RNA sequence: GUGGGAGAGGGUGGUGGAAUUCCCGGAGUAGCGGUGAAAUGCGCAGAUACCGGGAGGAACGCCGAUGGCGAAGGCAGCCACCUGGUCCACCCGUGACGCUGAGGCGCGAAAGCGUGGGGAGCAAACCGGAUUAGAUACCCGGGUAGUCCACGCCCUAAACGAUGCGCGCUAGGUCUCUGGGUCUCCUGGGGGCCGAAGCUAACGCGUUAAGCGCGCCGCCUGGGGAGUACGGCCGCAAGGC
């Protein structure tokens, strides 16, 4: 899973300021946490197909927010990107 | 000729047929009767009166071995079931218990077409 | 680490010397996986409901050790290994639901 | 109609969920080896759930019955 | 975000007991089985019924509920690991980041297809017995594919609430599942029923709308010919759109 530390930990290492937990990166930081140790969990169970959905709807939600931050501020956005390592 | 006076009397009605065997305390037969063994052939097996000839030929060709007290295992749901306990009842042979250990199956092999639907 | 209670049934006819020998054996995966053992209950031995390897009785053990859960599984497969041992039953502890109370 | 007593009201405050106390457990089983319903165990539904888990738990381990025969008839 | 919760939601491995069949041993003997009645069938190479042991496959009784989970298909023994959704409390963070969604892509009961494996029970076809005016049927005795597993296809359905998704608004009563509370009762999420206003051809719907409204998608335009022909796209094929 990801324990409270491993959370913690990113949302740390990417608040905008201290105590921010809902910012967009700090979301987008999480969520590339989530379908990374989902996207490992189905290399493996490739026939958990339910769970996949999951994926999607993360995947999409991301998208979301990353369409949402470049177009409100390119930088932060070439920013957060560059760090997760996201894009193509 | 054995001499036992004291076992198992089992009985095994079916919609179709009753049928009895009387064993010994560790279950192994002693004698046995059915609808068949007595006159009856075709449906009339089935009979609840079929059940108590069956039951009672039983019980004598047990009786001819000393037995003296039986305890009764009833099996299935077929007509005279318990016209098989009444007969082993007045059939001299002293019945210590009943208990019915009819087989059920906690859900395993698909029931026979004739047999299918739940709830 | 998660705490686990590994429940486990032996032979009820082990001699004082066989007994020991298996009942070690289980301390000794337990370290060679990451268990903790944190208390025993060595009920002995009772009376089964049904005949569980032929006999009318077992010797219950118990223990409510830590441990790895990756390993969990693997553990108590090894632990069913012996064939004195009849019955490797592990859970995952929990808190006790009341009731009626 | 489900009358006489309450397989609950006629016991202590225990542990639902202790797989091992086959003294208390064992009561919420029938003549035969069977799981006694809502409306004989006097339980919640909540309760009940966690009852059936840790019934088959001791079932399993050895301590209580699947299926027993059913005596007298 | 933090703190809590219920669940047959999914994937993987492992494991338990009941039953059927088969094989081994004991005991035992003349039938069993089956039907409206029968016969086919099985049994003195010893069956049926009973006890002990072993093997194997498939499915999970009671719990079980008008119950719960899921987007749908669908999901029920127990344990562990891996993993999705969702609900509540606190008002902590972001600051409209929202809704819908042509095409695309993924999923998608059963039967069916390919390769390998498995095969207890069941059972299309088929082989018999009955029945009948006949009986390519219903009933009975058999039995192959298949039903099971892996992997890849297939993409359908009374795939149904025959009711697209989101949001706001408009009496209540009552039972229920699951949270929070000063725990009659209050408040939130879900499941039922009856019903205010209203709606509806009627039946009915009615805070889980089929009411009052807005946004967006899909679809309809008399019956037969026809889900056919042709073209295309897809599929190994059956065949699908
Ligand atoms: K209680
Ligand atoms: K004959
Ligand atoms: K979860
Ligand atoms: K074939
Ligand atoms: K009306
Ligand atoms: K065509
Ligand atoms: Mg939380
Ligand atoms: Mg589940
Ligand atoms: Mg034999
Ligand atoms: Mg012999
Ligand atoms: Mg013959
Ligand atoms: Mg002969
Ligand atoms: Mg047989
Ligand atoms: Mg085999
Ligand atoms: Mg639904
Ligand atoms: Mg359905
Ligand atoms: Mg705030
Ligand atoms: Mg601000
Ligand atoms: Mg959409
Ligand atoms: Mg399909
Ligand atoms: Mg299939
Ligand atoms: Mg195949
Ligand atoms: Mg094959
Ligand atoms: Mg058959
Ligand atoms: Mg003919
Ligand atoms: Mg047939
Ligand atoms: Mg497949
Ligand atoms: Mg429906
Ligand atoms: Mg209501
Ligand atoms: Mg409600
Ligand atoms: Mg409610
Ligand atoms: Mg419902
Ligand atoms: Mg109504
Ligand atoms: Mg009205
Ligand atoms: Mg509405
Ligand atoms: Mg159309
Ligand atoms: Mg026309
Ligand atoms: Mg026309
Ligand atoms: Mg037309
Ligand atoms: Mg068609």
């Amino acid at each position: 899973p990801i324990t409270k530390e491993e959370k913690q930990k990113v949302i740390q290492e990417f608040a905008r300021f201290p105590g921010d937990t809902g910012s967009t990166e700090v979301q987008v930081a999480l969520l590339t946490l989530r379908i990374n140790r989902l996207s490992e969990h189905l290399k493996v169970h490739k026939k958990d197909h339910h769970s996949h959905r999951g994926l999607l709807m993360m995947v999409g939600q991301r998208r979301r927010l990353l369409r949402y931050l470049q177009r409100e501020d390119p930088e932060r956005y070439r920013a957060l990107i560059e760090k997760l390592g996201i894009r193509g | 000729k054995r001499q036992v006076a004291s076992g198992r009397a089992y009985i095994h009605a079916s919609y179709n047929n009753t049928i009895v065997t009387i064993t010994d305390p560790d279950g192994n037969p002693i004698t046995w009767s059915s609808g068949g063994v007595i006159g009856y052939k075709g449906s009339r097996k089935g009979t609840p009166y079929a059940a108590q000839l069956a039951a009672l030929d039983a019980a004598k060709k047990a009786m001819a071995y000393g037995m003296q007290s039986v305890d009764v295992i009833v099996r299935g749901t077929g007509a005279g079931r318990e016209q098989a306990i009444r007969a082993l009842q007045a059939s001299g042979l002293q019945v210590k218990s009943i208990v019915d250990d009819t087989p059920v199956p906690h859900n395993g092999c698909r029931p026979k077409k004739k047999f299918r639907k739940a709830s | 680490m998660r705490r686990y209670e590994v429940n486990i049934v032996l032979n009820p006819n082990l001699d004082q010397s066989q007994l020991a020998l298996e009942k070690e054996i289980i301390q000794r995966a337990l370290e060679n996986y990451g268990a903790r053992v944190e208390k025993v209950e060595e009920l002995g031995l009772r009376r089964l409901a049904y005949p569980i390897a032929k006999d009318p009785q077992g010797y219950f053990l118990w223990y409510q050790v830590e441990m790895p859960e990756d390993r969990v599984n693997d553990l108590a497969r090894e632990l069913r290994i012996r064939d004195n041992v009849r019955r490797v039953m592990v859970v995952k502890s929990q808190e006790p639901f009341l009731a009626n109370a | 109609p489900s009358r006489k007593a309450k397989v609950k009201a006629t016991l202590g405050e225990f542990d639902l969920r202790d797989y091992r106390n086959v003294e208390v457990l064992k009561r919420f089983l029938s003549e035969t080896g069977k799981i006694l319903p809502r409306r004989r165990t006097g339980l919640s539904a909540k309760e009940q759930r966690i009852l059936a888990k840790t019934i088959k738990r001791a079932r399993i381990l050895g301590l209580l019955p699947f299926t027993e025969k059913l005596v007298r008839k």
